[PDB]
């Protein structure tokens, strides 16, 4: 499989905190998805399940008509050596655990997925479920790694045209969903298709640390964003605290050429200091 | 406790049998059954007189009344000859009381 | 004593005011904590170990004390901070159904290690002597045990003994606090404390629509101006008191 | 150097202490 | 689903001890009662002891009091079984039986079987 890529002009921009705000201009410094970035293609027809790193953050997506597309595994042995944070998923139903696995070799699904057990630390199975012509269902899942929570923001879309398969031209926030307080060191990360085979294609992107201009409607929703670090009209927009800049010139950073090594410079003298003598002294002194 | 259980009951695969066991005051206390095949592993069947697991179809029943708890299975097929338990709790002495279980033979 | 079960509680909202509803003498010493102030610390994980020692040994349950039955059955260093009960149930336990329903261990060839369960199945040894699983003379089963008849003093009822022992780890916000509630008054500038955020200011209910998740309601002056009710949800408007400048 | 998100969204960069090599080009004073 | 694996047995002279193991596999160890039961060779079953969710003993039989000991591991969810002093009358096919309640707090003293094993023929003589 070679894994194409795909654009994400404007996808990924979730709440970043829980805060009511209306007709204003906020500039938060969080991990959240650059704009027109690069995201993997990976295509399920005749099927992907990698072990990508979850390195801070990944944008989680599908776009398909049936619900093949259910479930996550997280971890970083997943080998029943540390613990894990599967998000195991089906219709009404919840079977978000903590437990350790081995699973078998790679999951896939019916609880065919693990075949083990130990103790699991949470019980937050709650119920309350995650999940026309051609109104494809389009479902963003941005996870993080904060020191104690998921932050598990996602949401739903339909869209309508039947195009070949790629992120539509449209600004939509995640709103929160859960927010299980389980800590555990995450690198690695895995998808779960529902074999049945009695398809589709999920995007992964990555997030990084960015700046962000997110704009309040009266309402209280996020209705568009500009970033920070993308096009210099980008930058100045968020100097100043507007969407429209006027004509003239503005100031708004300073070049400074990063390095590009780290040069050492200690003496050449080679030898074992003399510190038997003075700490490891047989008689001491008054 | 101590339950007396019929030796063995014979009965054509036409009409249903009848599997009794009876103490002295038992009239309020809950009354399991189970169902050993000769060689497999044991079987739930219906238990409490008022309830069955989940797989065991309706053919399988039971009725206490004063001092028997009667088991009433409708038309006994070849396979269901097994060996047929009945357990009590009795509280009184802290213990699972079992019995000589009957040999159903079609 | 020896076999005591380790349940692992998890986020919840622990009211410790139940434990003193059940029947009379009960002690409950604690150990680096108070009752008094229980419901102000915030803990991650409380573990609740249950065994049934009883007698003159209740005392002797504590940090660097040492006796006949917290010396081969558990043992606690000094860091334990819970409170322990030993309420008396003689109503479903002293029964002369069954005598050795409860066990009981003896002395080991070595010290336990404290927080570590000893389950054993091998006969207790001398030291020198060939015991070959029987019973005979050097060679006995350590777990004597003792009878439970209603019959004798205090001294010698079952003694239904449960400790908590509360751990500080890295941890999220767990169970800290069972609730509060002080009823609210709406237009009158008072103190508030609505979930953390301790301002004072006046009620109005403003009627600004609220996401389902959103519970602030902060301005482009980075000040919290609204809040969501917690218990009945409806948003609230905290406007500061009246102030302003006298001029003679 | 912005003409404004009201007539087109091109946008010129002007460094300043560059001489075109330290970095259409221009070097202005 | 349910595999309640059972280990130990074998044969052994009259008067010896050995440890028989039950290893839950498909379920929560933490809040269903298991039981200790054997079964001699078409002569019925007999019960001989059980523990429920917690570390707690239900009690024992007319002939096995001081002579089994009977533990519950959470941690490494198994069931263990030491024996002393067995005798000629000790040869049965000890079954590993489950529960099927979730033995809620307040209730009624009502146990009952609902997973059976395989069993393991401990021959004395
Ligand atoms: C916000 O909600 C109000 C009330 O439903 C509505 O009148 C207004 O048009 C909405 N504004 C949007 C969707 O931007
Ligand atoms: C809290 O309880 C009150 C009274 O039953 C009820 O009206 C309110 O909706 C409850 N709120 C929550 C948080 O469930
Ligand atoms: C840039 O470099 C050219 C090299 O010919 C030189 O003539 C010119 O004066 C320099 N300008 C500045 C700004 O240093």
């Amino acid at each position: 499989l070679p894994p194409a890529y795909t654009n994400s002009f404007t996808r990924g921009v979730y709440y970043p905190d829980k805060v009511f705000r209306s007709s204003v201009l906020h500039s938060t410094q969080d991990l959240f998805l650059p704009f027109f970035s690069n995201v993997t293609w990976f295509h399920v027809i005749r099927f992907d399940n990698p072990v990508l790193p979850f390195n801070d953050g990944v944008y989680f997506a599908s776009i398909e008509k049936s619900n093949i597309i259910r479930g996550w595994i997280f971890g970083t042995t997943l080998d029943s050596k540390t613990q894990s944070l599967l998000i195991v998923n089906n219709a009404t139903n919840v079977v978000i655990k903590v437990c350790e696995f081995q699973f078998c070799n790679d999951p896939f699904l019916e609880f065919r997925v693990y075949s083990s057990a130990n103790n699991c630390t949470f019980e937050y199975v709650s119920q309350p479920f995650l999940m026309q012509g051609n109104f494809k269902n389009l479902r963003e899942f941005v996870f993080k790694n904060i020191d104690g929570y998921f932050k598990i923001y996602s949401k739903h879309t339909p869209i309508i045209v039947r195009e070949p398969e790629d992120l539509p031209q449209g600004f939509s926030a995640l709103e929160p969903l859960v927010d299980l307080p389980i800590g555990i060191n995450i690198t690695r990360f895995q998808t779960l298709l529902a074999l049945h085979r009695s398809a589709a294609a999920y995007y992964v992107g990555y997030l990084q640390p960015r700046t962000f201009l997110l704009k309040y409607n009266e309402n209280g929703t996020i209705t568009d964003a500009v970033d920070c670090a993308l096009d210099p009209l980008s930058e100045t927009k968020c100097t100043l605290k507007s969407f429209t800049v006027e004509k003239g010139i503005y100031q708004t950073s300073n070049f400074r050429v990063q390095p590009t090594e780290s040069i050492v410079r200690f003496p050449n003298i080679t030898n074992l200091c003399p510190f038997d003598e003075v700490f490891n002294a047989t008689r001491f002194a008054s | 406790y101590e339950l007396t259980q019929p030796p063995s009951v014979s009965v054509a695969p036409g009409q249903t049998a009848r599997i009794t066991c009876g103490g002295n005051n038992i009239g309020s206390k809950s009354v399991h059954w189970y169902q050993q095949k000769p060689g497999q592993a044991p079987v739930l069947v219906v238990y409490d007189d008022s309830d069955r697991p989940s797989g065991i179809p309706e053919r399988f029943s039971g009725s206490n009344s004063g001092n028997t708890a009667t088991l009433t299975i409708s038309r006994v097929e070849a396979g269901d000859e097994a060996d047929y338990y009945c357990q009590v709790w009795d509280s009184r002495s802290d213990r699972v009381v079992f019995g000589g279980g009957t040999k159903l033979t079609a | 004593v020896y076999a005591w079960n380790r349940k692992r509680i998890s986020n919840c909202v622990a009211d410790y005011s139940v434990l003193y509803n059940l029947a009379p003498f009960f002690t409950f010493k604690c150990y680096g904590v108070s009752p008094t102030k229980l419901n102000d610390l915030c803990f991650t994980n409380v573990y609740a170990d249950s065994f049934v020692i009883r007698g003159d040994e209740v005392r002797q349950i504590a940090p660097g004390q040492t006796g006949n039955i917290a010396d081969y059955n558990y043992k606690l260093p000094d860091d334990f901070t819970g409170c322990v009960i030993a309420w008396n149930s003689n109503k479903l336990d002293s029964k002369v159904s069954g005598n050795y329903n409860y066990l009981y261990r003896l002395f080991r060839k070595s010290n336990l290690k404290p927080f570590e369960r000893d389950i054993s199945t091998e006969i207790y040894q001398a030291g020198n002597k060939p015991c070959n699983g029987v019973a005979g003379f050097n060679c006995y089963f350590p777990l004597r045990s003792y009878s439970f008849r209603p019959t004798y003093g205090v001294g010698h009822q079952p003694y239904r003994v449960v400790v908590l022992s509360f751990e500080l780890l890295h941890a999220p916000a767990t169970v800290c606090g069972p609730k509060k509630s002080t009823n609210l008054v709406k237009n009158k500038c008072v103190n508030f404390n609505f979930n953390g955020l301790k301002g004072t200011g006046v009620l109005t209910e403003s009627n600004k629509k609220f996401l389902p998740f959103q519970q602030f309601g902060r301005d482009i002056a980075d000040t919290t101006d609204a809040v969501r009710d917690p218990q009945t949800l409806e948003i609230l408007d905290i406007t500061p008191c009246s102030f302003g400048g006298v001029s003679v | 150097i912005t003409p404004g998100t009201n007539t087109s969204n091109q946008v010129a960069v002007l460094y300043q202490g560059v001489n075109c090599t330290e970095v259409n080009v221009f070097q202005t004073r | 689903e349910v595999q309640l694996v059972e280990s130990g047995g074998g044969l052994v002279q009259p008067g010896r001890s050995l440890r028989l193991s039950c290893a839950a596999s498909g379920f929560t160890f933490d809040d269903y009662a298991i039981h200790w039961v054997r079964q001699a060779p078409g002569k019925g079953l007999e019960w001989v002891s059980g523990i429920t969710w917690n570390s707690g003993t239900i009690g024992y039989a007319d002939s096995v009091k001081g002579r089994f000991t009977i533990s519950r591991d959470n941690a490494k969810n198994s069931l263990y079984l030491q024996m002393n002093s067995l005798r000629a009358e000790d040869t049965a096919l000890y079954y590993c039986a489950k529960h099927h309640q979730i033995a809620v707090a307040g209730d009624a003293e009502d146990y009952y079987f609902d997973y059976w094993g395989q069993g393991t023929l401990v021959t004395v003589s």
